[PDB]
DNA sequence: TTTTTTTTTTT
């Protein structure tokens, strides 16, 4: 049963192969796919020897304008996971109830004690009530509830990972303010979440076809005229037969970043990475011990842990700070990413802004946008790659419906 | 012992360092003055109050947690 | 948004049912699109001309400063007279444009968009 | 000792 899993984990490249196995339908969002995959298997719930009770649960909080498949991300995790439950925010704790059959006034379980080891899927987080809000926070940093109700005084257990999605105020997330404004949530609550993914939207021509075609086709094959087998048995197996260890070679590899970034953030209107972010990073350290069976901390997945713990912090920032901190760190951290995506980041904007120009004077939603070449390498000089032909050959940009011409220099955009 | 003052105010905030005055004062609140009743029954206070103004930089939450933990009776509220 | 798309195939299917057919054709989708097109109306205001020249300049002012130093305040004002006054010709319209440009460029101040 | 509907005092 494991004899396959041995080499399948020893592929050394199971990351990409597993990321695109969750979120089976919904296109895009290989960013948030990463975070949610980190959350699913979890981390390591180590017991600190100083009686401090650090927790081993990853809690996520989506957010973004309506119509971006948040609820589907909740519903699919209902299925793939195990012993999961679900709720809306528009029953969270055990309550006295008159039994249907026995006709005695017993106590019934709520909705945070039915995930005592699995996951708790909260929906419509904003619509929670004041009692619900004062009751949800207690279980985050204590993971234990007391019930001195009409029934009897008890103290039960609740060890669940929370997966919720809020909404943007004003019907749209606007990134001029900080994320702590468009979320409409009490401030010491957002600290109780490890990841803060921000879903957003933009009118982008080349993705309109990509999303349309997908939906239309999903309406063609549903009416009366890594697959779902490897990863379920894999979340069953890899949950059990690993116990990640912790050496002390990474203990100083991070502080060199903190000492810099704390100043970098405090310099402007923001609060830098604080200890409740280092805890999340060190929790997501082991989040890959479950995928690789690695279980040994290495300077490799620390490049991943720091990368993620800043990924979930640069987005929740101000207008020009979300880009100033990027110009510093996204180039500083030496992102262990594609050399090609950084190529697209340029000409995507250089064609989108040109369309925005050619609309505010003409107005015609023109067919074939035209952009000469010279502009691209001008900005490529900043990242120092200057590679176009090896990218021209790469089919990682044909899908984005572009072109190039050697004698015309035109990056012709069709759609 | 002669230097009885600083020996406490040194071991009441190990993690956070800097400006022991903000730790000097906290030493007194743990002891407090004494409750007097004048002939008129017009009692007097027996406790003190402290304000730590400044930006929330999480350097103070540690101190709150400490003073709550090391207190005969104590509650930390949001 | 997206939900308008999942609501265009529905109208086409409901149009096809009507003609007792068993498949969707372009003849149906064209009409199911015309209907959903007349449904949404354009918001109005007592002003579209005065917003063309709000972002025709801040597309002539963002890319122009992130690479070089900045632009002359007495020259970016004329650039608009140096791009779109090159085709339409009436010797009166020059100062009649300059006055409205000065007023709007004093206006850009209170939105906190174009400051000097 | 539970819902649901309707009136009036209270934070
Ligand atoms: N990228 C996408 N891929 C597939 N379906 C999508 C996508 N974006 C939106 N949808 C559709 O939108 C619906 C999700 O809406 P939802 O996020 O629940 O709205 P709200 O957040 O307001 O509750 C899904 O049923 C799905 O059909």
């Amino acid at each position: 049963d494991v004899k396959m899993i041995t080499s399948l984990s020893k592929d050394q490249q199971i990351g990409e192969k597993i990321f695109a196995s969750i979120a089976p339908s919904i296109y895009g969002h290989e960013d948030i796919k990463r975070g949610l995959a980190l959350a699913l298997f979890g981390g390591e719930p180590k017991n600190p020897g100083g009686k401090h009770k650090v927790r081993g649960d990853i809690n996520v909080l989506l957010c973004g304008d309506p119509g971006t498949a948040k609820s589907q991300f909740l519903k699919y995790i209902e299925k793939v996971s195990s012993r999961a439950i679900f709720t809306t925010g528009q029953g969270l704790t055990a309550y006295v109830q008159r039994h249907p059959v026995s006709r005695e006034w017993t106590l019934e379980a709520g909705a945070l004690v039915l995930a005592d080891r699995g996951v708790c899927l909260i929906d419509e987080f904003d619509k929670m009530n004041d009692q619900d809000r004062t009751s949800i926070h207690e279980a985050m940093e204590q993971q234990s509830i007391s019930i001195s109700k009409a029934g009897i005084v008890t103290s039960l257990q609740a060890r669940c990972t929370v997966i919720a999605a809020a909404n943007p105020i004003g019907g749209r997330y606007d990134p001029s303010l900080t994320f702590s404004e468009n979320v409409d949530l009490t401030e010491p609550i957002i600290s109780r979440f490890d990841i803060l993914c921000v879903v957003r939207d933009t009118v982008d021509p080349v993705q309109d076809e990509m999303l349309a075609r997908f939906v239309v086709g999903s309406h063609v094959r549903h009416h009366p005229s890594l697959p779902q087998e490897v990863l379920k048995k894999y979340i069953i197996y890899a949950k059990e037969r690993v116990h990640p260890k912790l050496n002390q070679m990474d203990q100083d590899k991070v502080a060199k970043m903190y000492s810099d970034l704390r100043k970098e953030s405090m310099a402007t209107g923001s609060i830098p990475i604080t200890v409740r972010h280092i805890e999340s990073m060190i929790r997501m350290a082991e989040a890959h011990a479950r995928i690789h069976l690695r279980d040994y901390v290495i300077e490799d997945d620390v490049n991943m842990a720091i990368r993620v713990m800043l990924e979930s912090f640069i987005d929740t920032q101000k207008f020009s700070v979300m880009r100033s901190m990027r110009k510093t760190f996204a180039r500083y951290l030496s992102f262990r990413r594609d050399n090609n995506e950084l190529l697209l980041f340029i000409l995507k904007q250089l064609v989108a802004e040109q369309v925005t120009y050619q609309r505010n004077r003409f107005g015609a939603q023109q067919d074939t946008i035209e952009v000469p070449e010279k502009d691209l390498v001008d900005k490529a000089r900043q990242i120092n790659i200057h590679n176009l032909s090896a990218f021209y050959d790469s089919e990682l940009f044909r899908m984005n419906k572009f072109s190039h011409d050697l004698k015309r220099k035109m990056i012709l955009q069709q759609f | 012992l002669p230097n009885v003052y600083e020996v406490i105010s040194k071991s009441i905030a190990p993690s956070i360092f800097g400006g022991t005055d903000m730790k000097k004062a906290i030493a007194c609140l743990l002891f407090g003055g004494s409750r007097k009743r004048l002939p008129d029954g017009l009692t007097r206070r027996g406790d003190i109050n402290l304000l730590m103004l400044g930006d929330p930089g999480t350097a103070k939450s540690q101190l709150l947690k400490f003073v709550e933990k090391c207190s005969p009776i104590g509650v930390y509220t949001s | 948004t997206v939900r308008q798309l999942e609501s265009m195939i529905r109208l086409s299917e409901a149009m096809a049912r009507m003609h007792c057919c068993d498949e969707v054709q372009p003849k149906h989708v064209k009409e199911a699109f015309r209907l959903l097109n007349k449904s949404i109306i354009r918001v109005e205001t007592p002003e579209y001309c005065r917003i063309s020249n709000l972002i025709v300049l801040h597309l002539r002012k963002v890319e122009e400063e992130e690479d070089e130093s900045a632009l002359k305040r007495s020259e970016l004002v004329n650039w608009y007279l140096k791009e779109i006054e090159s085709e339409i010709d009436s010797e009166e319209e020059l100062i009649n444009k300059k006055r409205i440009i000065e007023k709007v460029i004093h206006r850009l101040t209170h939105y906190d968009h174009v400051l000097i």
